[PDB]
């Protein structure tokens, strides 16, 4: 029960992430899929939330929040409405590629997850959003359902179980923001991928103005192994409240960048010494790491070294756990240049219906290059801490506390490197 | 400034106290009246950071 950080392929829980094995019915259903879901779904919805409850899952998404207590709210019965389950594939966040890496080379994975859940909820149908850059692997995983519905699987008598069901594919067009709970859901409703207020929640009115239960693809994928398995197996992995196996993509400034499935609560150093083989110049010439996507703010070295991987753990580091894919700098780099590329993308990919993140967004955008060039001074940068920390919880949506905190990590531990630039520019 | 030094005498004099030093007529002492720029200063409040008016 202490520095457990590394496991084997008996537990590895997406088999085909390297597109090795095959990706189609004929192969999948040889790595264990739709092996005893008709008595999954005859067992219960109560018993899958159970499942999910005991093992611990947190979301696997940006914000980690216990599932079972999310599906759960939408346990109860019809208001003569229908019901639905949304899956969220729009992998739009920096440094993410897991959810293309499963969605290609392991369908039918997410397809008996789309099943599963929504037996555990009530669901009449499913429609997996995915990005609109994806086009191949929505035909890839469209070819999955298509051999679904034919082998008997989805539809009218899935897996016998006298439970009718349909899995949609929605196809987005090219935005960062329709990832939220419901912009995800207006943009399949037809309209601007704009996010909604909540409340109202999505469980009491959501898509087409009837419940729904937003959930990323591998939150939903690792549901049935998890019920053929149980919870406990799955709460084995990880701290008492950071648990299961993980999805980790490593990206920039390291001689393999990849995407790895591996244990929660591994450390960090162990990660990328293991996988991922050394950053470039070794540990001599690291200079900062973003765990999260991006965002999430920056580590200075000083608490890579020694932290865990984990909500809790990056929570207590004054930084966060996000989609887990892992950014890496190595002292090549003009780290304000970094931030203020990330400050941009949020600019591009802002919506704009809230003022803070209309505004204040383009706000930093302006200050940090103005900082890259060095056309500031040094009593500029607790005015764009204060711009932050009013865009924080002033915003309908999560955007505007992601373009504020990678600001506050920057300002936190690279404050000398911009009062640097700054008086060069003076001087100069 | 133009007494002729014994009109100056006689004042002085007169009235009891010396008023060529503490003239009531201006000539050259007093500022120009063409002057250089300034630059004012500013005060607190424009401390760009740390100033919300709920405070103040
Ligand atoms: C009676 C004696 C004559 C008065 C006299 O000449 O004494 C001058 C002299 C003037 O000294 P001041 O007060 O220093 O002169 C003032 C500035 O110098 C003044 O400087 P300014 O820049 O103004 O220019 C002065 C200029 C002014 O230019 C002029 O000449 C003005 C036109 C003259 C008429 C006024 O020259 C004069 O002041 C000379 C005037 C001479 C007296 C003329 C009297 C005639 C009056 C008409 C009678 C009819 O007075 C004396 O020293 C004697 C005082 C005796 C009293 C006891
Ligand atoms: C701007 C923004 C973008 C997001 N993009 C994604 C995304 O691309 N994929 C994803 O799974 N979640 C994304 N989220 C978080 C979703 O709300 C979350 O995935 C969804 O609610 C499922 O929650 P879960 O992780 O508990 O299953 C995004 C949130 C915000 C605010
Ligand atoms: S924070 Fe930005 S993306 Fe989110 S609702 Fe406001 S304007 Fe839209």
């Amino acid at each position: 029960k202490t520095s457990f950080g590394s496991l084997k392929d008996e537990d590895r829980i997406f088999t085909n992430l390297y597109g090795r094995h095959d990706w189609r019915l004929k192969g999948a259903l040889r790595r264990g899929d739709w092996y005893k879901t008709k008595e999954i779904l005859l067992k219960g919805p109560d018993w899958i939330l159970g499942e999910m409850k005991t093992s611990g899952l947190r979301g696997r998404g940006g914000a980690g929040f216990p599932t079972g207590l999310k599906w759960s709210f939408m346990n109860k019965p019809s208001d003569g409405r229908p019901k639905y389950l949304v899956v969220n594939a729009d992998e739009g966040e920096p440094g993410t590629c897991k959810d293309r890496e499963i969605m290609r080379h392991d369908p039918h994975k997410l397809v008996e997850g789309c099943l599963v859940g929504g037996r555990a909820m009530g669901a009449r149908a499913a429609y997996i959003y995915i990005r609109g850059e994806f086009y191949n692997e929505a035909s890839n995983l469209q070819v999955a359902i298509r051999e679904a519905y034919e082998a008997g699987l989805i539809g009218k008598n899935a897996c016998g179980s006298d439970y009718d069901f349909d899995v949609f594919v929605v196809r987005g067009a090219g935005a960062y923001i329709c990832g939220e709970e419901t912009a995800l859901i207006e943009s399949i409703e037809g309209k601007q991928g704009k996010p909604r207020l909540k409340p109202p929640f999505p469980a009491d009115v959501g898509v087409f103005g009837c419940p729904t239960t937003v959930a990323n693809v591998e939150t939903v994928a690792v549901s049935p192994t998890i019920c053929r398995r149980g919870g406990t197996w799955f709460a084995g992995f990880g701290r008492e409240r950071n648990s299961g196996t993980k999805l980790f993509n490593i990206s920039g400034h390291v001689n393999h960048p990849c995407t790895v499935e591996e244990e929660m609560s591994v450390p960090l150093k162990e990660l990328i010494e293991k996988h991922a083989g050394g950053v470039t110049g070794g540990w001599d010439n690291l200079l900062a790491v973003i765990p999260g996507g991006s965002s999430t703010p920056l580590i200075p070295k000083s608490v890579c070294e020694t932290v865990l991987m984990d909500f809790d753990a990056l929570v207590q580091a004054q930084t966060g756990l996000g989609t887990a894919a892992v950014i890496v700098m190595d002292r090549s780099t003009d780290i304000v240049k970094a931030i203020a590329r990330l400050i941009e993308f949020y600019k591009h990919e802002s919506c704009g219906q809230c003022t803070p993140c209309r505004e204040g967004v383009d706000w930093m955008n302006k200050v940090m290059a103005r900082f890259v060039k060095g056309d500031a001074r040094p009593a500029e940068i607790d005015s764009l801490w204060e711009i932050s920390k009013q865009i924080e919880g002033h915003t309908i949506c999560a955007l505007g506390d992601g373009a504020a905190w990678p600001v506050q990590g920057l300002i936190r531990h690279f404050r000398p490197e911009l009062e640097d630039r700054m008086q060069r520019f003076a001087q100069q | 400034a133009s007494a002729t030094r014994v009109i100056q005498k006689l004042r002085n004099w007169a009235s009891g106290q010396d008023l060529q030093a503490k003239l009531q007529l201006r000539y050259q002492e007093i500022a120009k009246r063409t002057q250089p720029p300034p630059k004012l200063p500013v005060g607190p409040s424009h401390k760009l950071s740390n100033n919300y008016y709920c405070t103040r």
